[PDB]
RNA sequence: UACCGUACUGCAAACCGACUCAGGUGGGCUAGUAUAUAUACUCAGGCCAUAGAAUCAACCAUGUUAAAGGAACUCGGCAAAAUGCACGCGUGACCUCGGAGGAAGCGUGGCUAAAAAGACUCAGCAAAUAGCCGACAGCGACUGUUUACCAAAAACACAGGAUAGUGCUAACAGACGUAAAUUAAGCUGCAAAAAGCGGUUUUAUUUUUGGAUGUAUACUAUCCGACGCCAAACGGCGGCAGUAACUCUAACUGUCCUAAGGUAGCGAAAUUCCUUGACUUGUAAUUGGCGUCCUGCAUGAAUGGCGGAACGACUGUCGGGCUGUCUCUAACAUGGAAUCUGUGAAUUUGAAAUCUUCGUGCAGAUGCGAAGGCGCUGGCAAGGGACGAAGAGACCCUAUGCAGCUUCGCUGG
RNA sequence: GUUACCCUGAUCAACGGACAAAAGCUACGCUAGGGAUAACAGGCUUAUCCGCCUUUAGAGUUCCUAUCGAUGGGCGGGUUUGGCACCUCGAUGUCGGAUCAUCGCGUCCUGUGGCUGAAGGAGGUCGCAAGGGUUGGAUUGUUCGUCCAUUAAAGUGGUACGUGAU
RNA sequence: CCGCUGGGGGCGAGUACGAAAGGACCAGACCCCUAUAAACCUCUGGUACACUUGUUGUCAUUUACACGGCAUAGCAAGAAAGC
């Protein structure tokens, strides 16, 4: 089944036989670096701590690390017009951004990134407040959002900015009003309750060809950063003992808001 | 593949790691110092001139 | 308009290798035939100092040629030989439709011709450079990575898939005796003749390790390793003894301990003792392959079962061509070796003036016994002996022996 | 509580009875020794093996001796499989063939004599004789073995089951 | 003191024998082969690098006549002595 978006390469080689990839059509306006003030250059880590040893493995290499100012709470953007110039592909992320431009009446207009809803078409014009309507890409309080509309960039403690369901193409959906509680279905079939306070970016993420994607060779996933994994039954007894267990930490503060666990 | 020739000589590598100040920089380069000092040693360090 | 560098060397006799060491060492510039920094000859420029001198030793290394054969050699065509190039024709199966493929196989080439053609040469890709081809399998999808100094592979990785954990101050991996420093705004409060010090909430700047300026389509761990066709936690998946009109299988029933006795699809296979498994082909002759069959000592969907295109300095086999690998070696070339001159080590060494045979003997005698032999000393060769030399550790055993690893060995917070 | 006496309590069975408790692996191994302990083989032996007999009952269309040897009894070799651990662990090429050898005869041929159930041929033994001859290669890592087809024949052994300072 | 004299098939014999097919002892000598050993280059071949012929590229060549260098003796063909 062809999905409109992918470049499906011709399998002309091995390694271009089964590779699919994302097309830059679809996102038409991801052309263009990264813009020079809102983004800077930081250095590559390979997995290292500050002490210098490996904490995390199997990463490392690949292309200049770019990282991108995304204002995730769109606290200080509330009531102001902002209009969708382009959206942008950045490699950091699994969803892409959007650059919205905020023009207000004492100040220069600036450009802000925000993660892309699936109704951003580099056109529209996006608003955020008590006020603000129920069309994709609005911030509302979860008061403002009705039951069973996708949302996504959910806040656990109000001013801290959105950290749930903001991968590519996930959704969180509230079933439930408790006053101060609000039921809501995380997108790992967990259901947590958040703060009314708290806001919801209303609408779906984008970058749903994520999981249709695919690289087909060893060095299209090693040029992002992920140097090769080795099993542990290849090893001698001191390296790896080759050759079912809870790990959630109990007696947290957390247990309160969580009906049922990821399902 | 031929060995032997391990030293591959470099002015700013040899200064910056046998020199005077890191040598100085940390407490038992310190005591390595004074143990030099102690000994006798007409070469403190690698860099010493005059 | 100061200070430091400016010699020389820098693919090397001046750097790194104990050496004047056949090794390792970064960047840039460049002429013609000519056309590519490849190839042959040459420009600018550089070099022919670090052992020399003749000659036919044997033998060794590296090559040239070889009559008639041609893998007959050999564990194994190992090693050599052979194809090696641009213009035309052409061009199989199988296949993931891309490939296989430069498939295979056959013509046409220099030289002269202001030119419809020709000359002669044994030879016209004329000297140097530029794939051996085809078929049957096994293993691994592929390109890659791997034991610096005996193993480059079927081992590792790989894209992909499955499972488990992770709701964010996430899990996981680390530092550990515990995180706070400076302002600002608001609400304030105490006695009080017109002002001081406070308490609390919010905000600003720092300081707050990777994962991550990420967040369940994301991160981590484990396993299988593409793709296609039909308890995916450790890891297996039995016996007893009989039942089908001639012998012989045991399909359905009868039994015993028992988590359960191994499906369509596999099998003398990387793995099957009998073994030269009966069966066909293969060769004149086959214990090592290919395709069947069943009698699975000791096979088999996640130790992943069933085969496929392409790929491989992987492994086992068959044809064509090719040739000294061979029948069976010969001549020649270059460089050692042998002669002379000059420079000039090391392994080894109880002392030696060190014969043979038979016997004896700490059990294989140059040295003891009996008999015999031997003018003396060398060069150049061959290596049977001197239990040649080179390591007080190849293997076995022992230690109040060590070391690392493993576990339903013991004890510990 | 201290001390004596009268007594009791381990399959402390590793039974003169380790310090509380208590399993393995090392083809990754390390050290110190041992020819005081094994393997590659030299020494001793000859149970098993191989030759020579002897008794020879019998078979052999008859008849023990053309030819074979059933049962017992021995003599010789150490090239079979074994037994001992005497020699070297201050580590010493064997279980192959490629080249090149030397010796013995229990002779496969060539040279030969007897008995022949001896038509000469073609055979079976038996007696002398070791001069020199014993070739191909296809298959197996095989010194084992066949079977392709040729010769007069396609010998068996000692050779640290000859031979890596070739 | 060393080496040391190998054989096979014919002719002898279609034979003495033998109903008959089936075919010898003698190697005694002659003819062929084949080893092994010892030589020799007369024949036949191989090789032959200061020999002869032909030819390609390139550098020299006040003639791109002849001659010369290098490219495995550049290549290819044919040679005499010696082996
Ligand atoms: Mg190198
Ligand atoms: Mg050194
Ligand atoms: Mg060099
Ligand atoms: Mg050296
Ligand atoms: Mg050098
Ligand atoms: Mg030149
Ligand atoms: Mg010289
Ligand atoms: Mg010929
Ligand atoms: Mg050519
Ligand atoms: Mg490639
Ligand atoms: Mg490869
Ligand atoms: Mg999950
Ligand atoms: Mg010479
Ligand atoms: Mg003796
Ligand atoms: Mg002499
Ligand atoms: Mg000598
Ligand atoms: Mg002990
Ligand atoms: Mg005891
Ligand atoms: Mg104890
Ligand atoms: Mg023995
Ligand atoms: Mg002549
Ligand atoms: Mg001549
Ligand atoms: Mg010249
Ligand atoms: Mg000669």
């Amino acid at each position: 089944a062809p999905l409109p978006g992918l470049i499906y390469w011709k399998p002309s080689t091995p390694g271009t036989r089964h590779k699919i990839s994302i097309d830059y059509a679809g996102l038409g306006v991801y052309t263009g670096p990264p813009h020079p003030e809102l983004s800077a250059h930081v250095a590559k880590t390979g997995g290292r701590n500050n002490t210098g040893r490996i904490t995390t493995r199997h990463r490392g290499g690949g292309a200049p690390k770019v990282v991108r100012d995304v204002d995730f709470d769109r606290q200080r953007v509330d009531g102001l017009p902002g209009v969708v110039q382009r959206l942008e592909a950045d490699p950091g992320r699994s969803g892409w951004l959007a650059l919205v431009k905020y023009s207000p009446e004492g100040q220069l207009p600036f450009y802000r990134y925000h993660l892309a809803p699936a109704d951003v078409k580099a056109g529209d014009v996006l608003m955020s407040g008590h006020g603000a309507a129920i069309k994709p890409g609005n911030v509302l309080t979860l008061r403002d959002v009705p039951i069973g509309v996708p949302i996504h960039n959910i806040e656990l403690v109000p001013g801290r900015g959105g950290q749930l369901a903001r991968a590519a193409s996930t959704s969180a959906v509230v079933t439930s009003k408790q006053d101060t509680h609000a039921v809501v279905r995380l997108p790992s079939s967990e259901t947590r309750l958040i703060d009314l306070s708290c806001r919801a970016t209303v609408g779906q993420v984008s970058n749903h060809l994520q999981r249709s994607i695919n690289h087909g060779k060893a060095g299209s996933r090693r040029n992002l950063g992920w140097r090769p994994s080795v099993r542990g039954i290849a090893m001698n007894p001191i390296d790896h003992p080759h050759g079912g267990k809870r790990t959630r930490r109990r007696d947290a503060s957390s247990n309160k808001f969580i009906i049922t666990r990821a399902g | 593949g031929n060995r032997g020739n391990t030293y591959q000589p470099s002015r700013r590598k040899r200064v910056n790691r046998h020199g005077l100040e890191k040598r100085l920089s940390t407490p038992q380069g310190r005591e390595v110092l004074l143990r030099r000092l102690r000994k006798g040693r007409w070469r403190i360090t690698v860099d010493s001139f005059r």
